[PDB]
């Protein structure tokens, strides 16, 4: 069953690329204003 | 343009370590699981040359030396990491050539297979073809990283 | 005069290699100072006979002698016909021999079953059965029936059956007359097939010996038995031959044969052969106490007419 | 050119000791001189001819065979089995495809010649023969899969053979399906590494946010 | 007195498809014997033929020497079974032999192994139960090993074996293993293995007691029948309703054992509709003089399912 | 059959891009910690 593994890994990629964007905008608003 | 690369240096050291460890992990399963006496030596040319061992060792050593030279900045590890980077570039170019010949051998074998699931030969050749492709991508990326760090270290002394 | 010419031969000793088969033809009671013996194989002359005419005995004008032959094993196992030619008083006398043919070619087993005494001496419709077993298929198998005196034979009823072990069996049933079987008429069943080198020939006759009428004693249920069932026994003994039929009755009503058992006959005490059997019928308690009577009747060849003898058991 | 094919000239895959078996490469009747590479039990043999002729089989001949002609690839491996029983049920294949063919035979050992043979499939008899011959099964379907054995008489002694399982499949099992389960098994390590890095990064940023 | 050896032949007639008698005549000729000092006995596969009534015919007499032959009648089915027929000639105390058989090929006759359980009389009365492994149809007794293994325990006793050479040029080997009773009631299994260097595998036969539901036999005895007043008297012993079929019946004439050749017992017959019950009949026929000597007969039965000490006697007396 | 075998390659590419992008934020956050100290 390859498709359920692809589904859970796609969900993992979605939540990790959401958390990366959250940390990226936090680093942006921290370092932009010194 | 020199200030654009001093910030992005230890990531360039990290990606070589990652490429080398993935190379070692890819070589280990081929070393352990596969009974290599049942398959041709033309298909397994990347294993008979031993590339995922010395390429892994040189990439890990070059990345570790670049990381420690970044975090130490003493005047002994600098101008000694350049040799470990140029030998990694030589190993990466040799690996690119070896993987290209192995890809051509895989295409020559896979011409004579009506399906990917005919027997063990076509299936093992197809799996080794995916291994060759995603070793070639990482070898190109690590070669570019090593060459660009070599350029950065050369341009300081020039 | 008619001299008696019979041909006897030696055969395989299992304790020796025995590569030579030895043929003898005996001239019994021939006239004095006569006889010359020549040997033939496959209706052709043999001049390597080396016969030795040995005198046996002399009784007046009559005399006895024999001749002896020396043939190899391969000349005997070829199933050729060997005959000894006797020239006594100008007349010609013959005596042929061969090897006995294989009775199971291609592993085919054949049985010839005699008629039952119930069909023979009571029902009046006896039947002979030729059961042919262990066949690969039915096809190209012919079964033939041969009588002894008359060429007018009955119609056979041939049927086939495929078994659970993937083998085909053929059963042929020939209705015979009771009178001819009483006087001792022989019958033959010949099974033929193109792949058979020789046909299978089986013969049957009424069994020989000295006839003895059976003595039948019936026993009450045992006095220690006051349980839910009662057991009634019939003892039949001192009868030859082995063919017998036993029946049980319930106030002149026939009990089915699945409600009682009979034992295999056993030979007793010699030298003439006698047999005994036991017939057992077990009824329930309520069926026994219904003020009825039971009979045990047997049918045998050696009994007086009409070959039926009854023993009645009742509590009254 | 293509992959080599190794075939047996007595094509029974189960034989007894003392039997003759000839191993053939890609296929012709020409025992060539030093042109074919032979591998037995994952080891290179000294037989370099195109025809590997075994005059008397032994228990040490029961392995795996791969032939490779000059200019060709290695072959699909074939398996030989040498046994020692009173009665052996031979076969030409243990796994056969749909619309395929295979033979079975009941064979005795060392001049104990068998008669009155009955062939069973899953303890159901389907064939009787007086002699021991081929039982050809053509146009193989799903119903021919089961356990096969035979009985017979040596001279007058009934003997039984061990059961042999023959399976009919729509496609061959190709014995290496777990090799493609590596890349998702690497992704579940890489994403775990990513989460372990994210937790430390967020902890360090939350500790430096309290400093300011 | 010197010993004169005669010459013994064994000749016979052949089959005839165009005949209906289906008999084969066997002739055993004896030449050169002494008058009134000859005797010819017939055998078939080491078993004496009592019920034939063979005819003995004198040929001639030459002074102190004579010639006789004996004739035997056998069926065609007995001849075609490839059995060996022997005539044994006895003269002045010595024995002379002649054998014959139907001619056939040199096909390797297979060997047969039989394993039989101990008798209930030795099991429950005598106390010494033995298992015997019988090996038949061997061309020679050399290089044959017969071993015994157990299932639960390991301590096997000494197994004495013996070899016999038969008239049909075959050798038989029988080995006897003495076992304990209580292991046989408790239900352990034994196994006899026969090996040879020319065998592909050893021939293995295993044995245990019969599995099922045990039922004690109810035995009954019958008086001689009321219609019998002849010179002989028949006594009956009906034994029924038992499982398994292993049983032992012996008669006792005034507390003295009667030999087993003086009475007969029928083969067990199954009944009761898949409830696995058996019945047998025991018959012993005595004369009127033995019956009228005020004896007291007894039918004694030993079975496994009986209560201890596993015996059952019924008494037949003419007074009661 | 072939679609899942293709999809493992893009899964590998996404994982590689993810760790290569997370390590840069890790070193930048650690450098912020070592600079604000
Ligand atoms: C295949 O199975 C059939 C039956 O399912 C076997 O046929 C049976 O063979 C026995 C042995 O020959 C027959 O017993 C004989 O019967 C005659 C006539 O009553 C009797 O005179 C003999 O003394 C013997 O008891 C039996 O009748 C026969 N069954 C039928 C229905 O005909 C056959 O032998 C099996 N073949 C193989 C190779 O296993
Ligand atoms: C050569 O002659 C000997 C002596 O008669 C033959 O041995 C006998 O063979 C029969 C058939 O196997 C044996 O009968 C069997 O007996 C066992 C034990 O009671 C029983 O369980 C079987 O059901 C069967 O009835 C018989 O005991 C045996 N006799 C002796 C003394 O061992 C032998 O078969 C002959 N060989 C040839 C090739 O004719
Ligand atoms: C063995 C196969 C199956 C997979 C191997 C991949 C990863 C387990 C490895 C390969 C390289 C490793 C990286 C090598 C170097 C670094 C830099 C390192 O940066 C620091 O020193 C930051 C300060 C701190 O450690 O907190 C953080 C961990 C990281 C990303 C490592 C995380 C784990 C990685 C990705
Ligand atoms: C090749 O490998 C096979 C394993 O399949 C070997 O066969 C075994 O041999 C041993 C004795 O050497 C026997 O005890 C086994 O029963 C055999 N196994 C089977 C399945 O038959 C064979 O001997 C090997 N041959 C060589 C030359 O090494
Ligand atoms: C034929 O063989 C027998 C037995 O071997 C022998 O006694 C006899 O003399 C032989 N016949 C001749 C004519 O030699
Ligand atoms: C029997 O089978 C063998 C091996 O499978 C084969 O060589 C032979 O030609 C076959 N014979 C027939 C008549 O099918
Ligand atoms: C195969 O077996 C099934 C069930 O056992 C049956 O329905 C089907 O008809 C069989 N196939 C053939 C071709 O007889
Ligand atoms: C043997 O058979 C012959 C031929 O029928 C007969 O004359 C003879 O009386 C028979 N012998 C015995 C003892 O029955
Ligand atoms: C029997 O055993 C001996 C040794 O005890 C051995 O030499 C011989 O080969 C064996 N076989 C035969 C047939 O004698």
């Amino acid at each position: 069953l390859c498709y359920i593994l692809d589904a859970i890994l796609f969900l993992y990629g979605i939540v990790l690329t959401l958390l990366y964007c959250r940390l990226k905008i936090q680093v942006r608003k921290a370092d932009i204003a010194s | 343009w020199q200030s654009f690369l001093k910030k992005e240096l230890e990531f360039l050291g990290v990606t070589q370590v990652l490429v080398g460890l993935i190379c070692l992990c890819f070589g280990t399963v081929v070393c352990s699981t596969l009974q290599t006496s049942d398959f041709d030596d033309e298909v397994l040319l990347l294993y008979r040359a031993g590339y995922p061992f010395w390429g892994a060792v040189l990439f890990v050593l070059s990345g570790f030396l670049s990381i420690m030279s970044e975090r130490k900045n003493t005047l002994y590890l600098v101008r000694g990491s350049l040799g470990a980077n140029i030998v990694s570039s030589i190993a990466a170019g040799l690996g690119i050539a070896i993987l290209i010949l192995n890809l051509s051998n895989n295409s020559a074998y896979m011409n004579y297979c009506k399906d990917i699931t005919e027997d063990d030969g076509c299936f093992v050749t197809s799996f080794i073809t995916e291994l060759v492709l995603m070793l070639l991508f990482l070898t190109i990326l690590a070669f570019c990283s090593a060459v660009l760090l070599i350029i950065y270290r050369i341009g300081q002394e020039f | 005069t008619k001299p008696t010419v019979d041909l006897l031969h030696s055969s395989c000793d299992p304790n020796a290699f025995h590569s030579t088969i030895q043929l003898y033809c005996f001239v019994y009671g021939h006239i004095q100072n006569d006889v010359s013996i020549h040997w033939l194989m496959d209706d052709r002359k043999i001049y390597e006979t080396h016969a030795q005419n040995v005198l046996i005995k002399e009784e007046g004008k009559l005399a006895s002698t024999y001749s002896r032959l020396n043939i190899t094993q391969q000349q005997w196992m070829s199933e050729s016909t060997f005959t000894c030619k006797v020239t006594s008083q100008g007349e010609n006398y013959w005596a042929h021999t061969r090897r006995c043919s294989d009775d199971e070619p291609r592993g085919v087993i054949t049985y010839l079953i005699p008629p039952s005494p119930l069909d023979l001496y009571e029902n009046g419709t006896p039947k002979l059965t030729c059961l042919v077993l262990d066949l690969e298929s039915e096809e190209n198998i012919t079964v033939t029936w041969v009588r002894e005196r008359k060429k007018s034979i009955g119609s056979a009823s041939q049927r086939s059956t495929k078994h659970h072990n993937a083998t085909t069996s053929i059963t042929s049933i020939l209705p015979v007359d009771a009178k001819d079987w009483i006087e001792g008429e022989g019958y033959q069943c010949r099974v033929d097939h193109p792949h058979f080198p020789k046909p299978i020939v089986r013969s049957i006759t009424k069994a020989p010996g000295k006839r003895s009428a059976p003595e039948v004693y019936v026993f009450l249920p045992p006095e220690e038995e006051e349980k839910d069932k009662r057991t009634l026994t019939c003892l039949i003994q001192n009868f030859f031959p082995e063919d017998i039929s036993v029946q049980w009755l319930q106030d002149s009503k026939l009990i089915p044969k699945s409600q009682h058992s009979t034992t295999t006959p056993l030979k007793y005490n010699g030298s003439n052969q006698r047999f005994f059997i036991f017939s057992r019928l077990e009824v329930t308690k309520a069926l026994w106490t219904q003020t009825k009577q039971f009979t045990c009747r047997v049918i045998h060849e050696a009994l007086r007419e009409p070959r039926k003898l009854e023993r009645t058991i009742s509590k009254s | 050119t293509q992959k080599s094919v190794v075939s047996l000239d007595p094509p029974w895959i189960r034989i007894l000791t003392g039997d003759k078996v000839t191993l053939i490469c890609n296929g012709n009747n020409s025992s060539q001189m030093n042109s074919t590479k032979w591998i037995h039990n994952d080891s290179i043999s000294n037989v370099k001819s195109s025809h590997w002729v075994i005059v008397s089989a032994t228990i040490q001949d029961s392995g795996k065979y791969i032939c490779q002609k000059q200019g060709f690839y290695k072959s699909k491996p074939v398996y030989l089995n040498v046994m020692q029983e009173w009665l052996l049920l031979q076969s030409s294949a243990d796994v056969v495809l749909d619309n395929g063919s295979f033979d079975i035979r009941c064979r005795s050992w060392k001049k104990w010649k068998v008669h009155k043979v009955i062939y069973y499939k899953d303890d159901i008899a389907f064939k009787y023969s007086y002699d021991s011959n081929n039982i050809s099964i053509r146009k193989a379907t799903f119903n021919d899969s089961g356990s096969y054995h035979c009985t017979g008489y040596l001279n007058k002694v009934e003997c039984k053979s061990d059961k042999f399982s023959i399976a009919v499949v729509k496609d061959y099992t190709i014995e290496y399906r777990w090799l493609q389960l590596i890349f998702p098994s690497l992704a579940v390590i890489l994403f775990a590494v990513d989460t372990g890095l994210w937790f430390s990064t967020h902890k360090q940023f939350e500790s430096i946010l309290k400093i300011q």
